[PDB]
RNA sequence: AUGGUGAACUAUGCCUGAAUAGGGUGAAGCCAGAGGAAACUCUGGUGGAGGCUCGUAGCGGUUCUGACGUGCAAAUCGAUC
RNA sequence: UUCAAAUGAGAACUUUGAAGACUGAAGUGGGGAAAGGUUCCACGUCAACAGCAGUUGGACGUGGGUUAGUCGAUCCUAAGA
RNA sequence: AUAUGGAUUCUUCACGGUAACGUAACUGAAUGUGGAGACGUCGGCGCGAGCCCUGGGAGGAGUUAUCUUUUCUUCUUAACAGCUUAUCACCCCGGAAUUGGUUUAUCCGGAGAUGGGGUCUUAUGGCUGGAAGAGGCCAGCACCUUUGCUGGCUCCGGUGCGCUUGUGACGGCCCGUGAAAAUCCACAGGAAGGAAUAGUUUUCAUGCCAGGUCGUACUGAUAACCGCAGCAGGUCUCCAAGGUGAACAGCCUCUAGUUGAUAGAAUAAUGUAGAUAAGGGAAGUCGGCAAAAUAGAUCCGUAACUUCGGGAUAAGGAUUGGCUCUAAGGGUCGGGUACGAUCAACUUAGAACUGGUACGGACAAGGGGAAUCUGACUGUCUAAUUAAAACAUAGCAUUGCGAUGGUCAGAAAGUGAUGUUGACGCAAU
């Protein structure tokens, strides 16, 4: 890093949008079943493997 | 090649407030100013006077304004007048004693 | 980035088609050793270089400043 | 006491990464990167730095009035003049001898 | 004042390699570093520069030569043999 | 047994880069001088040689059969080297 | 390591002032390559996490932030492919 | 993209200089050729920059029982541009034994020295432009504010085996002689095009438009990377202050940064880590394991043996602080065609005095000696129980091979290694 390829900037940027908690309004829909976000990620817990 | 330099200090502002005695003060200069290495040897090479409200020094021997600030700091400390008065250059070589 | 000395070449610079603006500068300085004197630099700004003409004589400067094209944008000091 | 940092992302000490410490109007020390040095062009005959010709890294020779890249003589900016001297002399003399070689063996054939 | 009874330039090698070997080198080293007479301009300025190559200080001529010395004993006989044989062809 | 995946560790070659306080020794070459009938021999300098030497960084890993041995650590830590 | 203040339900651990020390320019200073990918900064803020703690954080919530004719890439060729 | 100015031409494609060469310009197709890109390492020596040290002056700060014309600190100048600046190299004059010139380092000259006079490279530096308007340091007024507002000063020098880096002219080394291409210029060439009623000229000046795409945060580590982790491990590099000292050592400091690592009370046994111990001195033990001893520098003094290079710091000795003096060692100038004047350095030897005989006063820093065995040496390996006498090595010797070949690769092949090779070679022991 520190001087990256646009391919990698993307995945990096895509991964930044996926790093939010559940939108709580979803919690309210009929039959809704998703308690929490089970696909979250931390920079110092799981590495992206590029 | 010889040169004769002058040094003015406006001692008014603390003189008027009583806590300053341009008398014994110019006297401090007059015999603790070092002249090729010792006191008193002001041998018509340097002069100290007072204009009642102003001190004057004129030199022909090695004497810098940094020296003149060193001495009065010492006088001002010898008589407890620190906290109350500062030595300050107003204009180049024109000094004074600021009170407040 | 360029210095000038010909006080005729100077004048013609200030009448160049691209020379929009110019500025006049005043430094107090000193002479030989004894005393001071008032210096004056005449900077003209071309599309690709700032020509500046130092005139060390106070007199020559006062006459020069009037020679300036009245359509020129002068920045005094 | 005042230290200094490279001004480019390259952190290593290479020929294209030479530094030069400098005092700015700010009163601070600062690195400045320094282009590699120019070397003098040379005589393609004798091999010396060929005099009268200016020296700058190669592409900089295209930003220069033609006089900086030449001297005003036969084979000017290209050979060292004492080289030109030589190849004039040898030219003349060998062209001459060519005459002495011909008419001489023109006699051989006639006296044989 | 003389510094070494015998080892000469070979004195860099200290105590190592065995005397005999230093001798063999020294002989050849003295040959290679030595300064030689130029056939062409006549000054003793021919000095070596990597095995086989011999070049004149001034006048800048370069002769191909022996590995450690300028003229191989062999090569020089050869120079003469060719002399001889050549001669036959005109006369 | 069949078909695949590895030289990010490591082994070796190539290509292109980078790195190494201060000391000791004093090899060729060079200058001046001394003796001697001669052949030749000596002295003082200068100079800066080496898979040379003292020793940091570096690289290594000798001993304590030291620490630790449910560790800081699936090989580390200390001193010594 | 210490005294105080401030903050807070709560302060051995946060902020600030004071004191004592440390690294000692071969750095515990100032920057970068590889690698990470937002950790950078601000505001909010402690359920879990930081093997005592917590009002603090590389944690949590929510936002903001990376500007180039000249710095790199891009072009060149190296071993090789 | 181009337009004006200048330069050039009735001798069409410039002049000047004896010459090295000069310059604001001063046409040039194919084609060829030359240079630059472009190159090892070490050594000393020369110079540059930044740093270090330091005098005077102007400021601000610190200490002041006492002492110190004191301690600390500010005083700066970018790219780019003009002029000027060089060791080297070269030109002109001239003609050399009584040989001279000359580096720290011994090279140079009748293939033209020493001498005089010139020419070039612009590394580098100087002064001016940029540029004081910036920046830096102060004082003197204002007020919740945005935050101003007004004045000043920013000057002149010194030193060098200093440190770091840059660089030049040289020297050593090699069976090692230490990339390539893109790219830019030059020259040889002369096809061609081009003037007097007006042409040629954009390598001289000035002028106009344009410059996309992707990366740009931060960590870089005793918490941002890899070791299941905020792991005492691992992980490529630049910058680098003062003292002491030989020093980028250790030890203390400035600047900057930390003050992170659960805490409290006690100090039993046994520990881990750091120390001392009377008399004796290895009697301990497989074994002096561990520990102790030694140590710098100056001087003196040094054996067998030896491949003559070493062995060697052999061994063995003495000395060392503070302070106060003496002597030696240098630079710069004017001398008709003997000396005078000043400036700025730590080295080295000596001599006094001095102390609870101490002084490399901490830090730092070799134990020596006589043999046997074994490997010549330096070098290498079992990452994680073996570093050795084991491997390598130069040296010695043997073998194969002249290319329709030796040796070796492949399933094959219009295939491949040695081979950019040729017996002073490659291959195999
Ligand atoms: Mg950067
Ligand atoms: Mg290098
Ligand atoms: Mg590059
Ligand atoms: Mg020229
Ligand atoms: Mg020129
Ligand atoms: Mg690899
Ligand atoms: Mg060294
Ligand atoms: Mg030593
Ligand atoms: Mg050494
Ligand atoms: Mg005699
Ligand atoms: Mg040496
Ligand atoms: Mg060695
Ligand atoms: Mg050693
Ligand atoms: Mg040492
Ligand atoms: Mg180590
Ligand atoms: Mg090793
Ligand atoms: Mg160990
Ligand atoms: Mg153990
Ligand atoms: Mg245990
Ligand atoms: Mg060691
Ligand atoms: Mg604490
Ligand atoms: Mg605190
Ligand atoms: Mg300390
Ligand atoms: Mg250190
Ligand atoms: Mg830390
Ligand atoms: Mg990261
Ligand atoms: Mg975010
Ligand atoms: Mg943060
Ligand atoms: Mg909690
Ligand atoms: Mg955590
Ligand atoms: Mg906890
Ligand atoms: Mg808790
Ligand atoms: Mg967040
Ligand atoms: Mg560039
Ligand atoms: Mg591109
Ligand atoms: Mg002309
Ligand atoms: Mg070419
Ligand atoms: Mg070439
Ligand atoms: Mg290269
Ligand atoms: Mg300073
Ligand atoms: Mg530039
Ligand atoms: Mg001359
Ligand atoms: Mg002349
Ligand atoms: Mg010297
Ligand atoms: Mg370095
Ligand atoms: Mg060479
Ligand atoms: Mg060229
Ligand atoms: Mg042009
Ligand atoms: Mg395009
Ligand atoms: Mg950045
Ligand atoms: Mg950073
Ligand atoms: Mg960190
Ligand atoms: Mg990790
Ligand atoms: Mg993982
Ligand atoms: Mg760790
Ligand atoms: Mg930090
Ligand atoms: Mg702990
Ligand atoms: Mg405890
Ligand atoms: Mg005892
Ligand atoms: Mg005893
Ligand atoms: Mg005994
Ligand atoms: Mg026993
Ligand atoms: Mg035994
Ligand atoms: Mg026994
Ligand atoms: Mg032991
Ligand atoms: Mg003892
Ligand atoms: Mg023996
Ligand atoms: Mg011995
Ligand atoms: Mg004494
Ligand atoms: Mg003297
Ligand atoms: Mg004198
Ligand atoms: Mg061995
Ligand atoms: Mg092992
Ligand atoms: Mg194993
Ligand atoms: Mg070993
Ligand atoms: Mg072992
Ligand atoms: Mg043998
Ligand atoms: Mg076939
Ligand atoms: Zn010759």
């Amino acid at each position: 890093a520190a001087q990256k390829s646009f391919r990698i900037k993307q995945k990096m940027a895509k991964a930044k949008k996926q790093n939010r908690p559940l939108p709580q309004w979803i919690r309210l829909r009929t039959n809704n079943t998703i308690r929490y976000n089970a696909k979250r990620r931390n920079w110092r817990r799981t590495k992206m493997n590029i | 090649q010889k040169i004769a330099k002058t040094f003015t200090v406006d001692v008014s502002s603390p003189t008027e407030n009583g806590v300053f005695d341009p008398a014994s003060y110019a006297k401090y200069l007059i015999d603790h100013i070092k002249v090729e290495g010792a006191v008193g040897n002001l041998g018509n090479a340097v002069t100290v006077t007072e204009d009642g409200t102003v001190v004057t020094v004129v030199s022909t021997a090695k004497f810098s304004g940094k020296y003149l600030k060193y001495l009065t700091k010492k006088y001002l400390k010898k008589n407890q007048l620190r906290d109350w008065i500062r030595f300050v250059s107003t204009k180049t070589n024109e000094y004074r004693l600021a009170f407040y | 980035a360029r210095e000038i000395t010909d006080i005729k070449q100077f004048l013609e610079l200030t009448r160049r088609a691209d020379v929009k603006t110019a500025t006049v500068k005043i430094n107090k300085k000193l002479n030989k050793a004894g005393k001071p004197f008032r210096q004056t630099k005449f900077k003209v700004r071309g599309s690709s270089s700032l020509y500046t003409l130092v005139i060390n004589d106070a007199g020559k400067a006062k006459k020069l400043i009037q020679s300036l094209p009245p359509t020129l944008k002068v920045n005094r000091l | 006491a005042q230290r200094v940092t490279f001004r480019r992302r390259n952190p290593y000490n290479t020929r294209s990464n030479k530094i030069k410490v400098v005092k700015t109007p700010g009163g601070i020390l600062r690195a400045q990167h320094v282009k590699k040095l120019a070397t003098r062009p040379k005589c393609g005959d004798c091999g010396s730095a060929l005099q009268g010709i200016s020296t700058l890294r190669p592409r900089q020779y295209a930003t220069v009035s033609k006089t900086h890249k030449t001297v005003s003589r036969a084979y000017g900016g290209s050979r060292c003049a004492n080289c030109v001297k030589e190849r004039i002399i040898r030219a003349f003399l060998i062209e001459e001898q060519k005459i002495v070689k011909k008419v001489v063996k023109e006699q051989t054939e006639a006296a044989k | 004042a003389k510094r070494t009874k015998k080892v000469g330039i070979t004195g860099k090698y200290g105590v190592r390699y065995g005397s005999s070997l230093r001798r063999q080198v020294k002989k050849l080293e003295i040959q290679q570093h030595a300064r030689y007479d130029c056939s062409f301009c006549g000054k003793k300025t021919v000095k070596r520069g990597a095995a086989g190559i011999w070049t004149c200080s001034c006048c800048k001529k370069t002769v191909a030569g022996g590995a450690y010395t300028v003229s191989t004993a062999a090569a020089a006989t050869v120079r003469s043999t060719i002399r001889r044989l050549r001669e036959m062809v005109e006369a």
